[PDB]
């Protein structure tokens, strides 16, 4: 029986900083991105690889069914929703702010 | 007992079989539409291939015809470490290939030359005696 | 002093490796062709005492060259054939009323067209029966379903496609690895090791729904789902038990022959002697509910054992996944098979009869560029089977551990290939290798 | 491009019946499952179903069953594949926006999406 | 003289022209459509075939690399019952073969084993001296 | 160095590399439509054929497994007329072989009878001992 | 064609010929052993 | 080059009819006559 859970919330860190986001979840864990008006993207997927032509600045790492995902030195560009996601099982969103 | 049966038992004991365990290299075959007949052609140049390249590298050796043999090549030892009666009598050859597995490579070239390329010169020097 | 490495030869080693399996039979079958080598009645297994050996099914490629040794031959048998493309002619239909038992009505169509003699300069009238399944209307008149796709063909009624037994042996200097732990979990290592030079034959048979003719398992029925928790995953069934059925196809079945071109005859169907009856298929209800109780407890494995399980009616998509299909007895059979799903479990006559349907065009595996006429054949077809295991599927999105459903499901050939193929494994025997001696070399 | 068509927003009365669909484009559809999402605006994706593109087979949560159903179709020469989803009624729950998906491996990666579509009620 | 000259002669006479015999193994497709191409390449195959299996054989036996040899394994004599000389000085070896046809398996497996083997473990033994 | 680096030097410099060259003779299809892979096929088959052929040589000549043997085959002088020292060290060896060339059947035939069935004939006298 | 004219074999399997460039007047063949035999 | 070789001191059996050098000879020619015939084109205009 497959749960997750999350922390963000939604977070009101400046630009440039390095943030972090985290959840942990029963199984292989993706990570996406999504705006309003937009379709979800891939960030990261399986808790370790970052999908072709995610910037550099995405980042992160798994411990069991712990993960971690990390934006180094925010761009106001990568304001956006955030997930994590596990089969058909998805958490709410959380995002960006400032 | 028959083949593979030295499985069962450490790299000392494997020694009692390995005359069995050669008979099925080329084995199988020897009894006889491009679908099926084309493949078992294929298999029949695989098995060919595979025995000859070890015949080779056993005349490079000097091994060849032998099941058995006596190199003159040391080791180093620091590919294992453990008393020499500790491995065979008590791993699967398997096992023991495992480990030796990342040095194979040297073992070979120093086959080929430190004592085979060597021996035949020595070989040659005593041909001119 | 110090420790020479020296050479040693046919200890065995084992490599885990592809090669091209070699077919060997017993002893015109398209499964086999007679091209088979026959082989030796001597399966000499040898135990290998102190031995594990990974296996993991769903990774071995035993399965892919199966299955695509199979299309090979399938279509061989087919390039021999006449083709049957002067049958796109449009054809002039009535229902047929006579002696139509009520379910069967609309259920076949007598229609006529005007297609050519052999004679370039000549044409006849022709008809025959024909299933609805195989026609669809020209407009809001009839041609054949598949005259807007590849064309259809079909000669050689003669080969027989029942199912015969197909071995495969390693190539020399190659073993086939086999696990007889009855407790198997489709991956990983397994006690139980044993190994063989060739296989067992295996049937070429299959089901679009449930297995047909496999072995049975050795304890217990048995599930392997892979990674469960993906549902988008077959989940394999394995009976321990077989459930017979017995099915037929009750109309008396009659021939007709037409000359299309030089040397080139083509089947039809003649009017059918005797009432008109619905195919069907007969199994035992009471045995039926009892192995579902098997399966039910298997899949408790996963769950906590009061949890809530179901099964269902098809969700529906193409027909070849839609029913449970066979050709058993020569001939195109499909089923419904929902009133086999009719139940629930919770926690704490004697026989079914289902309907069926049949289609003489048969559109092969997922390929699209080919298909084939089936030729009728004549009187009452009687099939007789054991249904070995079960093809099912479960819903996503359950929650609270409780109330998974299953359906039947799958019906890509490989799984059934797998069936069978998840008992073995081919390695490679490297023969070469050294050891530390005390010796050194003997003076030249 | 192996991006999907998505149609076009729709607006019906409840209890109606109503298609969206979309478009297989630069990759051989057979070998991905297509999967359909939704998400209510102001809430996080709920997932819908997947429908295996090669057989037709749909499959559904236990909240869906008997109210849509997935098809697939393809181009008689094969080159573009279809995808539709029906629901057999509305309520003011069925709002929601909906979009295509492309299973890219096992984990459910969804490296393709349609822009999706808003259905309203 | 030339290939199976020896037919006409005693089995001792017959080793003159062993290394005559050898030639012809693999001889004669030295140099060169479905048709008779896929059957030339059927018949380069089974040559070469036989001819490793032979050369397996007498890797096994040790006796590889020579015509004749000379294996330790004694006979047992109800195979048949002749003087050696009676043997050797008056038959066709084919004649002769077709006497010892049906032991022909018992021999095999001794060279194998009752000799090789056994030698072989001798001759690690003397390795280890 | 690397395969036929040889070609650089004398004949007898060029001994130090015969293991080198004997690595290429069933190498580079270790790994792996009508069309092609019928050509391969047949790749396969010569390489295997001219393999054995060699092999099959050697055998008769009781070279085998040597890079290096030593016959007892003395030659006739007339096939050439250099001091010895003056061939092994100023020419490529197949410099060397377009100046033999005419004379190698006459030798190969040389080698098998004149002292390889020869000696098998005296080894059997000994065998007799 | 029954009781005009039809070729004798449109009954039976298809006629064909192409090709009368190539010459059916026999040439001798040659069988050899295959090696070893 | 017809190397024959005389066997002196032998004798052989021959046994006509059960030697399938004779099949081999019937289904090589057949094979090669279709061979011969594939590339060919078909007559079936010629049925008018
Ligand atoms: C089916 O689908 C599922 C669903 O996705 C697949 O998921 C996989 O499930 C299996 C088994 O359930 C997992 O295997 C096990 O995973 C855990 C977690 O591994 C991670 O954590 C490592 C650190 O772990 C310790 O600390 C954490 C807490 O912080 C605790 O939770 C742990 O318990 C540990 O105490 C970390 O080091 C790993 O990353 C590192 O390694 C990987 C390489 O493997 C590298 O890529 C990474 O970069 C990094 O270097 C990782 O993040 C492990 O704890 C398990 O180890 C035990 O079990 C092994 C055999 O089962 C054994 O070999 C180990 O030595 C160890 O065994 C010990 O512990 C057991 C009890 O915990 C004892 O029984 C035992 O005797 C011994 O004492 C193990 O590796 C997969 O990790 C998981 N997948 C993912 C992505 O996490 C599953 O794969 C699918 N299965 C099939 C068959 O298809
Ligand atoms: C699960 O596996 C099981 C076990 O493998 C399968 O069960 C078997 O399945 C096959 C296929 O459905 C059944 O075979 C069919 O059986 C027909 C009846 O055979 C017996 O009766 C006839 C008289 O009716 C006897 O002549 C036969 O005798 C032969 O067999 C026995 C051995 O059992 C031998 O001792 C005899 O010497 C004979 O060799 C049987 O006793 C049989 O008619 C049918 O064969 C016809 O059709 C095939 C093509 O499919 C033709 O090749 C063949 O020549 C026959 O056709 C002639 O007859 C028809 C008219 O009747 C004409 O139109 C033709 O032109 C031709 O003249 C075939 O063998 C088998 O019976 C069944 N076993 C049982 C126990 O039910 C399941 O299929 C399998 N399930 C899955 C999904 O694969
Ligand atoms: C799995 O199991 C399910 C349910 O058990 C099967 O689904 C049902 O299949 C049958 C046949 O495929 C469907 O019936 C067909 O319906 C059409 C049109 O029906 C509409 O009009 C009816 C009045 O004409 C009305 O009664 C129907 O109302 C039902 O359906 C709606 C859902 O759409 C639901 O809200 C209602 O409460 C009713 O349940 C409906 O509005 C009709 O045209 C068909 O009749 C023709 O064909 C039949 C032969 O099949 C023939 O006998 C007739 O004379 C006529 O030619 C036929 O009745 C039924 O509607 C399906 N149920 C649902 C909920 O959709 C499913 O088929 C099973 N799987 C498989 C693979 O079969
Ligand atoms: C299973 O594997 C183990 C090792 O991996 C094997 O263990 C061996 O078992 C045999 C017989 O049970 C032991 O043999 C006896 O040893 C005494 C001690 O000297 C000897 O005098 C006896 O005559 C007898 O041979 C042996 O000690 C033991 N351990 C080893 C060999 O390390 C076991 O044989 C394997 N089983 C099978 C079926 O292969
Ligand atoms: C035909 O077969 C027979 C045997 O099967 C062969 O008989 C042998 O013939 C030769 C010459 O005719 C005999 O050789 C002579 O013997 C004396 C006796 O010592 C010897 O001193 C001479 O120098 C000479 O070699 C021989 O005795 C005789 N019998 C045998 C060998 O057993 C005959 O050679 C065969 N013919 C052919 C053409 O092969
Ligand atoms: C090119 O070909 C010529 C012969 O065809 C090779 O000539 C040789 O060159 C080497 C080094 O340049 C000479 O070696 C030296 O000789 C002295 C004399 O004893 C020795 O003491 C030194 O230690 C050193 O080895 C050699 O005399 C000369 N001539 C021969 C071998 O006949 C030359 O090596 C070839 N070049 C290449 C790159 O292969
Ligand atoms: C088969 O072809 C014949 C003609 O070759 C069809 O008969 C014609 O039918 C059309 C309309 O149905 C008329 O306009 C013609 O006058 C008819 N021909 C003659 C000679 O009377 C016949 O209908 C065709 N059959 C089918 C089932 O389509
Ligand atoms: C399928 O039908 C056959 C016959 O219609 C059944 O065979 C019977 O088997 C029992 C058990 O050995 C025999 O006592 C009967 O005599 C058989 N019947 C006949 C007519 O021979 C078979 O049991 C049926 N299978 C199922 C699952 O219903
Ligand atoms: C399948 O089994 C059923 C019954 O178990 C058979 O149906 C019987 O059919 C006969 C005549 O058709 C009737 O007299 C009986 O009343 C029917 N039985 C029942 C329970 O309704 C049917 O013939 C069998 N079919 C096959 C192919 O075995
Ligand atoms: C299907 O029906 C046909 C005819 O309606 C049956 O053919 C009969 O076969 C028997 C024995 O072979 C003959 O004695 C009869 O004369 C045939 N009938 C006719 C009209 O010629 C056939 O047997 C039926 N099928 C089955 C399986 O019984
Ligand atoms: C269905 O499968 C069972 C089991 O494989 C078959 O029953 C076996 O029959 C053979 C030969 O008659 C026996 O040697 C086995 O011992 C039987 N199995 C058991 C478990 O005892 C049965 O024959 C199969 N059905 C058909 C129609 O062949
Ligand atoms: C072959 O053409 C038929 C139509 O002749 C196509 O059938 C369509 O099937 C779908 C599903 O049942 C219906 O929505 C359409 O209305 C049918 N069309 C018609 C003409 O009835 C089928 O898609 C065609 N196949 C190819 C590959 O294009
Ligand atoms: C052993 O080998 C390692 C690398 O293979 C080398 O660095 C080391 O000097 C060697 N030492 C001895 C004693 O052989
Ligand atoms: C061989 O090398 C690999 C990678 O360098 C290492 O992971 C493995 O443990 C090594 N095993 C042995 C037996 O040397
Ligand atoms: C044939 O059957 C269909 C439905 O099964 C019906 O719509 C049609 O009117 C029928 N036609 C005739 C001539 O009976
Ligand atoms: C000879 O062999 C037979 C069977 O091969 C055996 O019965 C007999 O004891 C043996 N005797 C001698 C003396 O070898
Ligand atoms: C070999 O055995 C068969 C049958 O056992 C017998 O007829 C024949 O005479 C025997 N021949 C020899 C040479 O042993
Ligand atoms: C050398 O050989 C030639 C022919 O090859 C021969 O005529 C001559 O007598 C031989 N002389 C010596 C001394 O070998
Ligand atoms: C070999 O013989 C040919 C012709 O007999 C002659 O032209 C050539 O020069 C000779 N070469 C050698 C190296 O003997």
């Amino acid at each position: 029986d497959i749960q997750m859970t999350q922390s963000p919330s939604s977070l009101s860190a400046s630009v440039g900083d390095t943030v972090t986001i985290t959840c942990q979840a029963n199984g292989y864990l993706n990570w996406y991105q999504q705006r309003r008006g937009k379709a979800p993207k891939l960030l990261i997927y399986d808790g370790s690889k970052l999908e072709r032509g995610v910037p550099s600045r995405f980042s992160g790492r798994r411990w069991g069914q712990e993960y971690n995902l990390t934006i180094n030195n925010l761009q106001p560009e990568d304001i956006a929703t955030y997930f994590c996601q596990v089969y058909e099982f998805v958490v709410p969103g959380t995002r960006l702010d400032l | 007992l028959g083949f593979l049966g030295a499985a069962g038992s450490t790299m000392g004991a494997a020694s009692m079989t390995l005359t069995v365990q050669a008979r099925n290299l080329l084995s199988g075959i020897v009894q006889q539409l491009t679908v099926w007949g084309i493949k078992q052609l294929q298999a029949r140049v695989l098995a060919v291939e595979r025995y000859l390249r070890d015949q080779q590298l056993l005349g490079i050796w000097g091994c060849s015809g032998k099941l058995i043999c006596c190199t003159n090549v040391p080791w180093n030892s620091s590919w294992s470490n453990r008393n020499l009666s500790e491995i065979w009598d008590n791993m699967t050859w398997l096992q023991w290939d495992k480990e030796i597995s990342n040095y194979t490579q040297i073992i070979y070239g120093l086959l080929e030359e430190s004592q085979n390329q060597q021996e035949k010169n020595e070989q040659d020097l005593l041909a001119l005696d | 002093e110090n420790l020479w490495v020296t050479v040693y030869y046919g200890v065995p080693v084992w490599k885990d490796a592809e090669t091209t399996l070699f077919c060997a039979s017993d002893a015109h079958n398209v499964w086999a062709t007679h091209a088979c080598v026959p082989t030796d009645p001597n399966p000499q297994e040898i135990h290998l005492e102190n031995v594990t050996e990974e296996f993991n099914m769903w990774k071995n490629n035993m399965v892919e060259q199966m299955h695509t040794d199979i299309i090979s031959l399938w279509d061989q048998s087919l390039k021999p054939c006449v083709k049957l493309t002067p049958l796109c002619v449009t054809l002039q239909c009535t229902n047929v009323t006579n002696n139509i038992t009520d379910d069967m009505r609309g259920e076949l169509k007598n229609c006529s067209f005007n297609m050519t003699t052999e004679l370039r300069d000549k044409k006849q009238k022709v008809y025959s029966l024909f299933y609805r399944l195989d026609v669809v209307q020209i407009n809001e008149e009839y041609r054949l379903i598949n005259c807007n796709t590849s064309a259809i063909t079909q000669a050689c009624p003669k080969v027989s496609f029942e199912p015969i037994p197909i071995h495969y042996c390693a190539p020399a200097g190659f073993a086939i690895l086999k696990c007889k732990d009855k407790k198997f979990n489709g991956t990983g290592p397994c006690p139980s090791v044993s190994t063989v030079q060739c296989t067992h034959g295996i049937k070429p048979v299959v089901s679009t729904q449930l297995l047909l003719n496999g072995s049975l398992a050795e304890e217990e029925v048995m599930i392997r789902s892979e990674n469960i928790t993906n549902n988008a995953k077959n989940i394999l069934v394995q009976f321990n038990t077989p459930v017979q059925i017995n099915c037929t196809r009750p109309n008396n079945n009659t021939r007709k022959s037409i000359r299309i071109g030089p040397g080139q005859a083509f089947y039809a169907t003649g009017d059918i002697i005797g009432d008109i009856r619905q195919a069907h298929c007969n199994v035992s209800k009471a045995t039926w509910n009892e192995t579902l109780g098997k399966v039910v407890k298997q899949l408790r494995k996963h769950f906590g054992n009061n949890t809530i399980i179901r099964f269902a009616n098809s969700s529906g998509g193409d027909l070849e996944v839609t029913t449970h299909s066979f050709n058993c007895g020569g001939e195109f059979f499909y089923c419904n098979t929902s009133g086999l799903f009719n139940s629930t479990w919770i926690s704490n006559n004697d026989s079914i009869t289902l309907p069926c349907r049949i289609k003489q065009i048969i559109n092969m595996w997922q390929r699209i560029g080919q298909a084939m006429y089936a030729p009728p054949i004549q009187g009452v077809i009687r099939c007789v089977s054991n249904i070995t295991g079960l093809i099912l599927t479960r819903d996503g999105g359950s929650t609270n551990s409780t109330t998974e459903t299953f359906r039947p499901g799958g019906g890509d050939m490989r799984d059934n290939w797998r069936s069978e193929l998840y008992k073995y494994k081919v390695v490679k025997i490297e023969p070469l290798g050294v050891a530390p001696t005390r010796c050194k070399r003997r003076v030249v | 491009q192996v991006q999907l068509l998505q149609s076009g927003a729709a607006v019906t009365k409840p209890g109606a019946s109503v298609r969206v669909s979309c478009e297989a484009s630069g990759y051989n559809i057979r070998d991905y499952f297509i999967h359909w999402w939704r998400q209510a605006p102001g809430q996080g994706l709920q997932w819908v179903g997947w429908i295996n593109p090669k057989t037709g087979q749909p499959n559904n949560p236990r909240q869906f069953q008997g109210r849509v159903s997935l098809t697939r179709h393809a181009s008689w020469d094969f080159d573009t594949y279809s995808f539709y989803m029906d629901l057999k009624a509305l309520r003011s729950d069925d709002t929601a926006v909906y979009f295509c998906a492309r299973q890219r491996s096992d984990y459910w990666d969804f490296d393709v999406w349609g822009s999706g579509t808003q259905v309203t009620v």
